[PDB]
């Protein structure tokens, strides 16, 4: 009863529209002194430069369990959890 | 419309929950009824889930928590230029003589990017 | 580990579960609850923070075999706290509190070959007496003990093996 | 086999198989865009999480990568085919030449030798130094360290060490960099060459711009080959550049492998790690290791822990002053902190010991009387209190000494003293014989012949 319960779960989050973002994209998480979290960014590495919206990087600085840590090089005090 | 409530009262520091669209980003000023005057609040870091973490700029007393907030979307923004001459203000730009509204032309915003 | 924060979770639920006699049916649904937890999309959707309640009624979406009234506020009061993959830890615990609340233990005997029915006999019968519980065994034989037999009940072990006492005897050099 | 799952600093964790999870101090090994990258194994985590330290640069690590577990340590070439040669932290070759010659590969990690094993010995190792063997003399097969600040003089002095000792020596000898500069790895080993001395001397560099995890390891895989020579019943002269490197590499790591700070926020681990490198430096039975390790001493203060640890560890220690050496007396060695071991009667004999001693006491009193002339001047001192001013500052001049390798900042030549020729000199200056020569004779000259000819022109 486990595999049929397995492959209807697999039906269920595709009727609800659930999935992964891409590799090589992400969402900010959060947002404090020029610090910058991120979930996501799956194939980021370790020191890669991610571009911001705008016209602007971050440098990835952690590659936790979960999310990306990252520094903001410039302004960051107009970007958002969610972008 | 209010769109906040606030989730947790610390001293000074309050935090406030917004919809996942709507979060305030930094620098930006709320405000709430504290009873009978409205209170701002100045936007210091944006946490995960919603919850924005904020600085009274008055008296933090009397809060509760789930009261609402709105959203200013701009930073603190305070009169300039020659109406401002001979005046006394708080932080916020509102005069703290007894001498009557400012006749302000312009509001600009306090935080803003060198030369 | 998740496992002492399952721990309060996986009491309510089991003396919910007694007031409202519905102990099997609950088992059914956590294990459900557990096995979406592990779904790789959903795995995501966990990981990320999302709000809880943005969260939860996503959750309570991908299961519909869920008694909602009861099944939907124990996922509803995870969700609050961020837990939900604490879930298949919260099921072993139901498992196991359900165990001691029907008074019964699972044991696991191994020897280097088969026993007879009348060696399972007199093994039960003698656990049952040293446990004051009722005695389910399983069986799991192997290929590196060459004679005689472990027992296993909890974490406490009776050992006689030969490879035991080979090892037990040159311990006295 | 595993996965990378988290990438911090330096740090790399892997998941395994719950059935095939490494060793501690197991080498991992991961491709790395056009590279091959080594981890070393240094935690066990739950759940078949590992966490290793990079022995490289971790930029460009993602998430999701493939890790190959080798079965065994990080292990390095040793024996005579090690000789002549600059290795690796890896023990992989750094010069341009082919690859070593090994017949055998010998793991970093090692136990130290039982308290059986060990051997005491009293002989005398001669330097060419009046101040080193007068205050702090060593003995064939002692440890010595040199302590001191920042460009007080710690690399001078050890190069004046090899210049003496590794070349009236026969045997063989290691040198290891230990998280020091890579143009002094490159100026010596020239020299080396010019001299066609370096097939007797294995070198092994982890210099300062390399990522922490070869600036930790870089020392045990010196020890290893040192350890070959003399298991192999030789007498080796093991020099260390820094040893504080070795301790700091860990103070870098340490929180990122999620231990508590300490102290002046110190790994938790310091005397430890300290401990279990320094206990592997010692002559045996079967052979015997001379060892000289210079000692970087941060801000100057002596009392800070990773200096105070080392201390216990060594036999003889040379403790190098800043504000000495702004005097420009060189070698900057302080003889009031500076100690040995071999400062005894029964292996020095009387005669150095009661001059040894005699100097000691009187620049002692020196230091007593200078908060006096500080403030009143030195007309308020009695008559025989001016007379200890008076030896102590010829005392101070005659500890100078011109070095062989110094001779690219002072020009003038280098000395060696005997240790009959330095006794001799500061008994007749305790004993009075000199008191009416300048001070200036005594600065800077070999012997106190040559302070009586300097004294002549002045
Ligand atoms: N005996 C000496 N004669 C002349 N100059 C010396 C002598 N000893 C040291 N000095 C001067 O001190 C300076 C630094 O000495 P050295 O390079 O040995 O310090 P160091 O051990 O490298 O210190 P660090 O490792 O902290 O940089 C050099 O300019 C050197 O000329
Ligand atoms: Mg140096």
């Amino acid at each position: 009863n486990s595999t049929e319960i397995s492959e209807l779960i697999k039906q269920r989050i595709a009727q609800f529209n659930v999935v992964s973002e891409a590799h090589n994209e992400g969402t900010i998480v959060s947002v404090s002194d020029g610090v910058i979290r991120i979930h996501g960014l799956a194939d980021a590495m370790q020191g890669e430069m991610i571009s911001l919206p705008g016209n602007r990087y971050a440098i990835a600085l952690n590659l936790e369990r979960d999310s990306v840590g990252a520094v903001v090089m410039g302004p960051y005090a107009d970007l958002a959890e969610g972008m | 419309m209010a769109t906040g409530k606030i989730v947790q009262v610390i001293g000074a520091v309050v935090d406030v929950e917004f919809p996942q669209d709507a979060v305030p980003r930094v620098y930006d000023a709320l405000e709430v009824q504290n009873g009978n005057e409205r209170l701002v609040l100045e936007v210091q870091q944006q946490l995960g889930g919603g919850i924005v973490r904020t600085i009274a700029m008055g008296s933090s007393d009397g809060l509760r928590r789930g009261l609402d907030v709105k959203d200013l979307e701009h930073p603190i923004e305070v009169p300039v230029g020659k109406a401002t001459l001979g005046r006394i203000m708080n932080v916020l730009g509102e005069p703290v003589d007894m001498k009557g509204e400012i006749g302000e032309e312009e509001r600009w915003a306090i935080h803003r990017a060198a030369p | 580990e998740f496992i002492t924060v399952a721990r309060p979770y996986a009491k309510a639920a089991f003396d919910f579960a007694v007031e409202h006699q519905s102990v099997e049916r609950w088992q059914d649904m956590l294990a459900f609850a557990a096995e979406v937890t592990k779904n790789e999309q959903m795995a995501e959707l966990l990981s990320g923070a999302l709000a809880p309640e943005t969260l939860a009624e996503s959750f309570i979406a991908v299961a519909g075999e869920q008694l909602d009234e009861n099944g939907q506020n124990l996922i509803r009061v995870m969700a609050e706290n961020g837990r939900l993959n604490a879930l298949p830890d919260v099921l072993e615990q139901f498992i196991h509190l359900r165990a001691v609340s029907e008074a019964t233990a699972e044991v696991d005997v191994i020897s280097a070959a088969a026993l007879s029915e009348q060696q399972l006999a007199k093994i039960s019968a003698a656990m049952e007496k040293r446990l004051s519980r009722k005695v389910k065994l399983n069986a799991k034989i192997d290929k590196s003990v060459m004679a005689g037999v472990i027992i296993r009940a909890g974490d406490m072990v009776i050992d006689g093996s030969v490879r035991g006492r080979l090892e037990r005897l040159a311990d006295v050099l | 086999t595993g996965k990378i799952v988290q990438v911090i600093g330096a740090v790399v964790d892997v998941e395994f198989p719950q059935d095939a999870v490494p060793r501690v101090y197991d080498a991992l090994e991961v491709q790395n865009g056009n590279e091959r990258l080594v981890l070393e194994v240094q935690q066990q985590l739950g759940g078949g999480i590992v966490r290793t330290i990079a022995m490289g640069s971790s930029d460009g690590l993602r998430r999701g990568l493939d890790v190959k577990d080798l079965e065994h340590p990080i292990e390095v070439p040793v024996g005579k085919a090690t000789l002549g040669r600059i290795m690796n932290v890896l023990g992989e070759p750094v010069d341009m030449k082919g690859e070593i010659g090994e017949e055998e590969r010998w793991a970093i990690h090692r136990a130290a030798p039982s308290y059986e094993e060990l051997s005491n010995s009293q002989e005398l190792l001669e330097t060419g130094i009046k101040v080193i063997d007068l205050m702090a003399p060593f003995a064939k097969g002692g440890k010595v360290g040199l302590f001191g600040g920042a460009g007080v003089g710690k690399t001078v002095n050890m190069m004046e060490l090899i210049r003496n000792i590794a070349i009236e020596h026969s045997g063989y000898s290691v040198f290891a960099g230990v998280g020091e500069r890579t143009r002094e790895g490159n100026d010596f080993y020239h020299e080396m060459t010019d001299s066609n001395v370096i097939d007797k001397v294995s070198l092994v560099y982890g210099q300062m711009n390399e990522p922490p995890g070869n600036r930790l390891r870089v020392a045990l895989t010196g020890l290893t080959m040192a350890e070959k020579f003399r298991d192999e019943g030789r007498d080796v002269l093991l020099f260390v550049d820094n040893i504080y490197r070795y301790t700091l590499a860990g103070t870098e790591v340490s929180a990122l492998l999620g231990r508590m700070p300490s102290a002046v926020g110190y790994q938790p681990t310091l005397a430890e790690e300290m401990g279990v490198l320094q206990e592997r430096i010692t002559s045996t039975k079967t052979g015997s290791i001379t060892s000289v390790q210079a000692v970087y001493v941060p801000a100057d203060d002596l009392t800070d822990p990773s200096p105070a640890t080392t201390f216990a560890h060594l036999d003889a220690t040379v403790v190098l002053s800043r504000q000495i050496a702004s005097l420009g007396i060189y070698p900057a060695v302080d003889p009031l902190d500076s100690t040995s071991r071999q400062l005894d009667p029964l292996v020095v004999g009387q005669e150095h010991y009661d001059t040894a001693r005699g100097v000691q006491s009187i620049l002692q009193r020196y230091q007593e009387l200078k908060d006096i002339i500080a403030i009143l001047g030195m007309d308020e001192l009695s008559e025989e209190d001016k007379l200890v001013v008076a030896r102590a500052r010829k005392i101070q001049r005659f500890l100078s000494q011109p070095f062989f390798v110094a001779e690219v900042f002072t020009g003038s030549p280098g000395k060696y003293v005997s240790l009959k020729d330095t006794i001799r000199g500061f008994k007749g200056i305790m004993e009075g014989e000199y008191d009416h020569l300048p001070e200036q004779a005594f600065y800077m000259v070999g012997s106190i012949e040559e302070a009586v000819e300097k004294a002549k022109k002045l």
